[PDB]
RNA sequence: ACGGAAGGGCACCACCAGGAGUGGAGCCUGCGGCUUAAUUUGACCAACACGGGGAAACUCACCAGGUCCAGACACAAUAAGGAUUGACAGAUUGAGAGCUCUUUCUUGAUUUUGUGGGUGGUGGUGCAUGGCCGUUCUUAGUUGGUGGAGUGAUUUGUCUGCUUAAUUGCGAUAACGAACGAGACCUUAACCUACUAAAUAGGGUUGCUGGCACUUGCCGGUUGACUCUUCUUAGAGGGACUAUCGGUUUCAAGCCGAUGGAAGUUUGAGGCAAUAACAGGUCUGUGAUGCCCUUAGACGUUCUGGGCCGCACGCGCGCUACACUGACGGAGCCAGCGAGUACAACCUUGGCCGAGAGGUCUGGGUAAUCUUGUGAAACUCCGUCGUGCUGGGGAUAGAGCAUUGUAAUUAUUGCUCUUCAACGAGGAAUUCCUAGUAAGCGCAAGUCAUCAGCUUGCGUUGAUUACGUCCCUGCCCUUUGUACACACC
């Protein structure tokens, strides 16, 4: 008997775009087929991660400089759901590469 | 590129530290009471075990299996 | 390698236990994973063991990664002399 | 080669405490988010590992 | 290819008008030279703050030395009356190293010593190679299918003109129809009262309170409720395509102006970026690698110490100044990219200390939460100084106190006090630049135990002067000449 509301939070970690949005929709479908109550998908910002290199891989030459970039969004969502339907939610249909964690934030 | 000259040594020959075979090396441990009982000779350490012997150096015994613990004068 | 005798049936049970090893390239190091011998002879025994033509050694990024073969899994089990019905865990063979 | 006396120096911090995963070069490491790739080993394996050209 | 030959165009690594500088001074950093035992090396527009090269250990390559095998495999040799390992104390050693030895004890077939062989080598060889990137060359160039012209080297196709940043097109055409390059594309910065939403972002109403007024008021505080998404985020998206109009154009590619808009320079900046090439460079990045050398008193590996940091000397990036628009005291108080502790010990809030550096007690933060709203300088206001190497300038010297480090001496670094150098805007020359740009000013990240004077990114105060030409230095296309082709060196 675990029907009590437990205020779950779901982040999503991904280095792609794409599979993230069909993610978090996904999520978001499966909770108005069982009917649940959420705050949106809010967005977090872009964390861009860049790194420079010097080009050459000895030194000599024209001052050449590269520049390395990957870009991560999380797009946390919180849900006022139950225990098993959300855990059964989460638990399907998770493409690969989209990291996802659960928390029970109680 | 890098010049290398013939290197130089300014101490003659070091020889490698050769183990010394002894011919019949247990005959000094364990002596024959004329066709009988055995025994043994200078101490024997405790700790290590039954037959294990000492190192005499002067006026003090000493091991080489617990080498350093025990060394015990006499 | 002067690779003392009781760690060396230690290295040879342990890689019948798995089949398959590691040893980061670290030398230096006090204590082999999971095997609690000094890397470095474990590291020479093994490539002695290549070298006769029982194990397979790939590199990749400084961890050697070794395999056993057939031959190597004979003379293995006459080292032990484990009966020979046994083999080591790489053959339990799991269906997908 | 007494244990005591060889290897004996410690090597926790500075330029030589750190290898580069791919060769143990000491020269031009990447420590930054703990890549631990020298510079150019990292970008041959980069477009792989996740990284790329934007601008 | 070249021409101090012609024509057509371009380029602030060319100039013009200018702006800021360097070269003058001090200091840092890097080479050369010298010295040294080593002051390790590779470089010579495209070497010199480059090898991420801010080396006190490691780094490492050098020097004095001290250690060990990391010689796998097979054969042979010896071999359990011992192949052989290790070891206290002492001499020896810098070492509490059984390095060597004195004695003996310990260990046992793994080793030891010859053989072939093998492994490792920031050893030589980038004028043996891969890969990588630099450069020719940021320009607009480059081939191939047939077809024509030549016997052919080859040419046309790729071009008389005009247009563009562009071999970009309009076009003309023994040339036709296609490919790479450019563009197209990708990221980013611009505009979204349009949609989706949002306690890790902002508001508004209202609670509950604090003040100051008294009147409804304002400034506040509050992880209490309601409510919304312009403001901050990120998704689908929209928006620009020179849109419209007016000039000019064998009236065509297009160019100029005005207006509307946010944007009219390809909207801004970049990211990728062709054929051919270079004896450009990197064996010093690799367990990328050919060959050569070495492979046990070793060019392997590792430990201690020194060095790469020294000095009559030249040169390059640099930093701070020569003061008044300044210096110094007070008073205000604005940012953005970042980054941040785990199998280890980071960002550090807040509170007690110390003048400081710094210390301590505790708290959050694995990160739109916390550092942090990084309350940053430059700047703004008010004061002292008032032309004098002066309170400019802070190098050079001592004395202390701190933190990092196993190790600060050849001062690591910060703070306290004192000493106060040269320097009067710097010769011939030379460097960079057209709008958020130069410059000034910082900030963050990389290098990191500790350090920057560096580099990479960011924001801030934010301009003068063009808006053009081949005069200098080059580049592109065509024509022409040559006794040049390892090509005017
Ligand atoms: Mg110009
Ligand atoms: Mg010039
Ligand atoms: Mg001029
Ligand atoms: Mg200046
Ligand atoms: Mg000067
Ligand atoms: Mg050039
Ligand atoms: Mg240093
Ligand atoms: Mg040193
Ligand atoms: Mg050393
Ligand atoms: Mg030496
Ligand atoms: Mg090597
Ligand atoms: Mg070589
Ligand atoms: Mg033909
Ligand atoms: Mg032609
Ligand atoms: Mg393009
Ligand atoms: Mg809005
Ligand atoms: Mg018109
Ligand atoms: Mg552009
Ligand atoms: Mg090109
Ligand atoms: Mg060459
Ligand atoms: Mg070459
Ligand atoms: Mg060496
Ligand atoms: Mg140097
Ligand atoms: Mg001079
Ligand atoms: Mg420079
Ligand atoms: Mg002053
Ligand atoms: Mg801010
Ligand atoms: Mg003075
Ligand atoms: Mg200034
Ligand atoms: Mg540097
Ligand atoms: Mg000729
Ligand atoms: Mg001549
Ligand atoms: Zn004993």
């Amino acid at each position: 008997q675990e029907v009590v509301i437990h205020k779950i939070r779901i982040n999503l970690t991904s280095t792609k775009v794409k599979q993230l949005e069909n993610v978090s929709a996904n999520i978001i479908k499966n909770a108005e087929t069982f009917k649940l109550v959420k705050k949106g998908p809010v967005r977090l910002p872009t964390k861009v991660l860049k790194i420079s290199t010097r080009k050459t891989p000895n030194g000599e030459g024209s001052k050449t400089w590269d520049t390395y970039e990957m870009r991560i969004h999380k797009r946390y969502i919180d849900l006022e759901a139950p225990a098993h339907i959300v855990k059964r939610i989460t638990q399907i249909t998770i493409e690969p590469g989209v990291d996802v964690e659960v928390i029970i934030a109680a | 590129g890098k010049k290398r000259k013939k290197k130089v040594y300014t101490t003659p020959k070091k020889i490698r530290h050769k183990h010394k075979k002894v011919k019949l090396a247990v005959l000094n441990y364990y002596k024959v009471d004329d066709e009988g009982k055995v025994a043994k000779l200078r101490k024997e350490c405790p700790n290590c075990g039954p037959g294990i012997f000492l190192a005499n150096h002067g006026d003090r015994f000493y091991c080489g299996k617990c080498h350093s613990t025990f060394a015990t004068q006499k | 390698m002067l690779i003392p005798k009781e760690d060396r049936k230690k290295i040879y049970q342990h890689l019948f236990q798995e089949g398959v090893l590691v040893a980061k390239k670290d030398f230096n190091q006090p204590k082999h994973e999971e095997i609690d011998t000094k890397n470095l002879f474990v590291i020479k025994a093994l490539q002695s063991l290549t070298s006769k033509g029982f194990v397979k050694t790939q590199f990749s990024w400084q961890y050697y990664y070794y395999t056993l073969t057939e031959e190597g899994v004979v003379y293995l089990r006459e080292y032990l002399n484990l009966p020979e019905h046994i083999f080591p865990a790489t053959y339990l063979a799991g269906q997908s | 080669a007494h244990e005591n006396v060889w290897y004996s120096h410690p090597r926790k911090f500075g330029k030589g405490s750190r290898q580069c995963r791919i060769s143990g070069s000491h020269s031009g490491l990447i420590r930054k988010y703990g890549l631990n790739i020298d510079r150019q080993s990292f970008r041959e394996k980069a477009n792989d590992i996740g990284f790329y050209k934007y601008r």
